[PDB]
RNA sequence: AGGA
């Protein structure tokens, strides 16, 4: 505990001392390209644009959308999205690389003017560790 | 009667004050270790959400199942799953709990460590059944629900120790004292004027002779006679906080000389 | 900063658990390090010869 | 946001101490002092416990879905 | 233009910088398979077989002090006092 | 009469709903009182 | 100033640091996870070749 | 059994397929949640 | 907009 540190109940924070829940929200839209162009909300294979993540789309569902229960982790799909060119490039959110956690409440909307409007929020439960600041 | 000496102050159902003395404090602080941190207990160790309409997180109240203290009466019969043949867990090993609660009522719904309901078979052994200390019989609230919120819950409890994690811990605070009046000089009061005056007088004072200040100091004297009181969570009864500390600490002993053989 | 000869140092490495860079105390006057939230950084040389450098 | 089951500090079971912490305030018009007290919580560690506690829960119960 | 053996005016002593420099370029030589002129008594760290070279002063290299104006005189580690 | 654009509204403001809102209301609003 | 007289660099590290009174002056507490990104390029050689070939 | 969509503020189970239309049948807003995992999900309790 |  010297210069500036501090000794921590390792017991205590088993018991629930200073624990904190951790929440982000990942959002997305499918654009319109002016003639009538749309991206798609689903989950991609293969299919002549091979230009998807490293990560798997596994826990993507058909609307390419995790389920609100799943636990993620890498850089593992959570939301699929593609766009075709004059096909399936891929569009896909993955969960940030420094991060993980579970799946805790997805909303599927309308944008402002009538497009695919989606907000995907991830919880983790942060426990107090040595490098923490107090 | 024998080597070191008992004399019980004060017994509960959950609390034991007693006077440990003809021993050595290395011996009556390695006893106080081991029962805050390693009798076995039994405690939910995995919580599989099946529904949870709640205002609390999945792993906000599987953390609290977990502190839910749990019957560990008869924790000597059953396995740790490490040592257990099984894949995953069994009946030799685990005691299996169950939870459903859902808002029927206007009123808020709540949820209790009673609502807990065993579904694996105990064996006949005293073990899994939540610990209810309570006055109206309900334990430990783990939740809130309001209308359509709905939980659903199975939880493996699991025989486990405080070292691994202080839900099995079956003791809380274990006061202990030595040499109400300093005639040891273990300690050098901090005064402003009287440290006499300044400081209060244990209540263990009154089990041991002032020391008379016409006296020069005594350095062969050694530290025996212990105060002290074993608090139980409801886990194990206070008396096994006692005995199994004991027994635990001999067999820790003992592994050593058997260590030494294998050797 | 680094505004130090000695606000660079060689040291030997010591694999541990937990997140975080441990330092000896003493060694902390030179870097002007505390541990109220400092982070600091570490550099590994590829070459036997940049390693005595460092050594030396 | 909830009474901690276990003192922090101790480990003595408090999950069940609150709903009776509350009665002895209100039903038995008591002093919180003496509330916690007849309650069994002697040491410091568990009495801010129950006496600090913030049972925000009962808002969060305040939403429709 | 290259100081001839008599009229060597450098320190007959090995700089830090010089020891360090040794020991890194055998260091690195060792290391890439190159001949030992010296028993590893079970050596096996390139740097540490670097210092037993130096030790029994079986190195062969030598160094060339530059001074300002270019020229320079050459030094062999077996000649260089090692008071480092 | 005629349409000249949108104002960004100020929460709680005359102007806004919230302002004449109930804490019950507020609950039903899915808003923090 | 930008790319030539600093730069960014590979076989680096950062986290935030602590003190250890049981670390000797000269090492730092590296953590594993850091241990196991940041590599060195050791040659094949008779001396480590069985080493070697046990850490692939 | 499967409620693919459930609405934000009246609760109701919905279940729809791609082009379907994304607002509520019974009242407006179009906000709709997920509904959780069939796959169930395990945490250690510690 | 924050960190030593
Ligand atoms: N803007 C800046 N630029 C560079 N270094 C900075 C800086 N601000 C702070 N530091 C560094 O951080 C050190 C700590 O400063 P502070 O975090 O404010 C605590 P302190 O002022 O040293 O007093 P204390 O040790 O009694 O608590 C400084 O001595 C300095 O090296
Ligand atoms: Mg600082
Ligand atoms: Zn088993
Ligand atoms: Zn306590
Ligand atoms: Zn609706």
């Amino acid at each position: 505990n010297q210069e500036d540190s501090m000794i921590m109940n390792q017991s205590s924070i088993d018991r629930g001392l200073f624990r904190s829940l951790f929440f982000r929200s990942y959002m997305d839209q499918e654009k319109k390209y002016g003639m009538s162009i749309t991206e798609t909300f689903e989950k991609p294979q293969r299919t002549n644009t091979l230009r998807m993540k490293h990560g798997t789309y596994d826990k993507l569902d058909d609307d390419g959308l995790i389920a609100p229960g799943v636990r993620v982790s890498g850089e593992d799909v959570i939301i699929g999205k593609t766009t075709p060119i004059s096909s399936k490039r891929d569009a896909s959110t993955p969960l940030r690389s420094t991060e993980n956690g579970i799946v805790d409440q997805v909303l599927v909307t309308t944008n402002q003017d009538g497009l695919k409007f989606v907000k995907v929020r991830v919880r983790t439960t942060k426990i107090p560790q040595i490098g923490d600041k107090f | 009667e024998e080597g070191p000496q008992v004399k019980i102050r004060e017994a509960s159902k959950d609390n034991v004050d007693f006077i440990l003395s003809n021993v050595d404090l290395a011996m009556a602080n390695s006893l106080r270790r081991v029962m805050i941190a390693e009798i076995p207990t039994l405690a939910i160790d995995s919580v599989e959400v099946e529904t949870n309409t709640t205002v609390l997180a999945d792993e906000f109240i599987a953390h609290r199942l977990g502190l839910i203290p749990l019957q560990s009466m008869d924790i000597e019969q059953l396995e740790y799953s490490r040592d257990c043949f099984c894949e995953d867990h069994c009946d030799k090993c685990s005691v299996v709990l169950t939870l459903q609660a859902f808002g029927e009522s206007e009123s808020t719904t709540n949820v209790y460590s009673k609502d807990l309901v065993i579904v694996s078979n105990l064996m006949g052994r005293n073990i899994g059944h939540p610990i209810i200390q309570d006055k109206e019989g309900n334990g430990v609230l783990i939740c809130k629900l309001r209308k359509g919120q709905e939980l659903k819950l199975t939880c493996v409890a699991k025989k486990g120790i405080a070292k691994e994690h202080a839900k099995w811990g079956p003791a809380a605070a274990i006061e202990f004292e030595y040499d109400p009046w300093n005639k040891l000089k273990h300690t050098d009061y901090w005064y402003e004027q009287d440290s006499a005056k300044e400081w209060p007088q244990s209540k263990n004072c009154e089990y041991e002779d002032p020391p008379n200040e016409g006296d020069p100091f005594d350095y062969k004297a050694q530290a025996d006679t212990f105060y002290m009181n074993v608090e139980s969570v409801g886990s194990i009864p206070v008396d096994q906080v006692v005995v199994r500390g004991i027994d635990t600490l001999q067999k820790k002993v003992a592994s050593i000389l058997l260590a030494l053989t294998q050797m | 900063p680094s505004l130090h000869k000695m606000s660079m140092m060689a040291h030997r490495v010591k694999v541990i658990p937990y997140s975080t860079f441990r330092l000896n105390l003493s060694v902390t006057s030179p870097y002007n390090a505390d541990f109220d939230g400092d982070e600091m950084n570490l550099h590994v040389p590829q070459s036997e010869e940049t390693r005595a450098e460092l050594s030396q | 946001m909830i009474v901690p089951v276990r003192c922090f500090s101790c480990g003595k079971v408090v999950g069940d101490k609150w709903e009776s912490y509350l009665n002895l305030l209100q039903e038995d018009e008591l002093d919180e002092g003496t509330a916690l007290s007849r309650l069994g919580l002697k040491r410091y560690c568990c009495r801010r416990m129950i006496l600090t506690h913030v049972d925000l829960i009962e808002k969060f119960l305040r939403y429709n879905p | 233009k290259a100081i001839p053996k008599d009229q060597r005016a450098t320190t007959p002593y090995m700089t830090k910088y010089e020891r360090a420099r040794i020991l890194g370029t055998r260091a690195l030589q060792i290391s890439m398979n190159a001949p030992v002129f010296v028993d590893l008594e079970g050596e096996t760290d390139p740097l540490r077989i670097a210092m037993k070279e130096l030790a029994e002063k079986k190195i062969p290299l030598v160094i060339r002090r530059y001074l300002p104006d270019g020229s320079f005189e050459d030094w062999s580690v077996e000649e260089l006092i090692v008071d480092l | 009469k005629v349409f000249i654009g949108r104002l960004p509204i100020m929460l709680r403001s005359k102007n806004c709903y919230l302002s004449e809102a109930t804490e019950s209301d507020l609950y039903k609003l899915k808003e923090c009182p | 100033r930008g790319n030539l007289m600093g730069k960014r660099v590979d076989f680096s590290a950062r986290t935030v640091i602590s003190g250890d009174p049981n670390l000797e002056l000269d090492q730092v507490g590296v953590p594993k996870s850091i241990a196991k990104t940041l590599t060195y390029p050791e040659v094949v050689t008779p001396y480590n070749i069985d080493r070697l070939t046990q850490l692939v | 059994a499967t409620l693919k969509y459930i609405c934000a503020e009246c609760s109701s189970k919905l279940s729809l397929s791609r082009t379907d239309a994304v607002r509520c049948k019974d009242c407006g807003h179009r906000i709709l949640l997920k509904a959780r995992t069939k796959r169930l999900v395990q945490f250690e309790a510690r």
